[PDB]
């Protein structure tokens, strides 16, 4: 029920800046401290931001402490980090996560802990890159009674990561397989989603891929027949 | 400047085994440690905190000890469920720092892939590409071989692959390699194949079909 979900994220060149958001749903907001938490492709979990759950960013990591600045409004249920000065360095998967420690009561101003993040959100890709966004080609990977047929699309030259796929419009669900994207020579990644239906329904049932590549705004719907 | 050093990197094991791993301290930090578990596709996920109180929804299996400098995540009953990666952490002060992980999975009976082979799309070919698929559906171990043939001529390095985490469901893999090709070498050719090795196999088994049938 407690959720945090994150917005921003796409391609932003070296030098420049975005600005992320963090929207809550389902706790008191007012009393808990808020983190900012990245993911690097090679790389460990790496904290980044923390802001108190009043008005205090206690920490930002070494390597962000003038380029990042986070923020918060209790008001709204927001929290943001802006991010100027982007790098190479800075590209990964950003997380808005809430802090454990609660708040209790005041007697003398409040206290401040961090029992170190309990909650996390779906998290947000950054990638900065001198290169350009391209929305991807989706092609049909058809089959051709008896036995188990599988169907498929195929997400090819697209940038940047990610894009997701849905097969009939988020109905199906069993048997997909959807595989991590693979990165071209070209430099542009590539995507295949899978799925095993039993054959007998090839001649009755209608099988959809649903393309989803938000940087480039690409919504493409796919019908796969042998 | 404190330092978190896991291990192992990565771990395997069968289901129902006790699996360790540990968190090592650069300094003592008492009992400010948390661990975390990345579930494939999802976000962190907090298991044990206070080094060995676990989160309201953790099952049994799981259970934390150790202190001031070494820690110790344990499951002692392994499931299919808890494959992902398992990270420690430091918290109470920044900068909060992460051991570098530690990637756990599966050993279970050996499974033959279900293989499958698909032609490129006609919008593609008029794109000037094509691009032929082959699929290994549902297999262990991850250990597979993918051989590509165009007209029984071995093909290499001019195809990608792309392999599942393991899935919770059955505890296999499942793969998908890309042969791509301009249209033009690909019309001057008839048969494509692609020809699987895998331990569960007796013998390589070919997928293939013959372009404009």
């Amino acid at each position: 029920e407690v959720q945090l979900v994150e917005s921003g994220g796409g391609v932003v060149q070296p030098g420049r800046s975005l600005r992320l958001s963090c929207g809550v749903s389902g706790f008191t907001f007012s009393n808990y401290a808020i983190h900012w938490v990245r993911q690097a492709p090679g790389k460990r979990l790496e904290w980044v931001a923390l802001i108190s759950y009043d008005g205090k960013k206690q920490y930002y990591l070494d390597s962000v402490k003038g380029r990042f600045t986070i923020s918060r409004d209790n008001s709204k249920d927001m929290v943001y980090l802006q991010m100027n000065s982007l790098k190479a360095e800075d590209t990964a998967i950003y997380y808005c996560a809430r802090d454990r420690a609660r708040s209790t009561g005041y007697f003398g101003g409040i206290y401040y802990y961090y029992y170190g993040m309990d909650v996390w959100g779906q998290g947000t890709t950054v990638t900065v890159s001198g290169a350009s966004t391209k929305g991807p080609s989706v092609f049909p990977l058809a089959p051709s009674s008896g036995g188990t047929a599988a169907l498929g699309c195929l997400v090819k030259d697209y940038f940047p990561e990610p894009v997701t796929v849905s097969w009939n419009s988020g109905a199906l669900t069993s048997g997909v397989h959807t595989f991590p994207a693979v990165l071209q020579s070209s430099g542009l990644y590539s995507l295949s989603s899978v799925v095993t239906v039993p054959s007998s329904s090839l001649g009755t049932q209608t099988y959809i891929c649903n393309v989803n590549h938000k940087p480039s705004n690409t919504k493409v719907d796919k019908r796969v027949e042998p | 400047d404190i330092q978190m050093t896991q291990s192992p990197s990565s771990l395997s094991a069968s289901v129902g085994d006790r699996v360790t791993i540990t968190c090592q301290a650069s300094q003592d930090i008492d009992n400010y440690l948390n661990w975390y578990q990345q579930k494939p596709g999802k976000a962190p996920k907090l298991l044990i905190y206070d080094a060995s109180n676990l989160e309201t929804g953790v099952p049994s299996r799981f259970s934390g000890s150790g202190s001031g400098t070494s820690f110790t995540l344990t499951i002692s009953s392994l499931q299919p469920e808890d494959i992902g990666t398992y990270y420690c952490q430091k918290y109470g002060s920044v900068p909060f720092p992460f051991g570098q992980g530690t990637k756990l999975e599966i050993k279970r009976t050996v499974a033959a892939p279900s293989v499958f082979i698909f032609p490129p799309s006609d919008e593609q070919l008029k794109s000037g590409t094509a691009s032929v698929v082959c699929l290994l559906n549902n297999f262990y171990p991850r250990e597979a071989k993918v051989q590509w043939k165009v007209d029984n001529a071995l093909q290499s390095g001019n195809s990608q692959e792309s392999v599942t985490e393991q899935d919770s469901k059955d505890s296999t893999y499942s793969l998908s390699s890309t042969l791509t090709l301009s249209k033009a070498d690909y019309e001057k050719h008839k048969v494509y194949a692609c020809e699987v090795t895998h331990q569960g196999l007796s013998s390589p088994v070919t997928k293939s079909f013959n372009r404009g049938e």
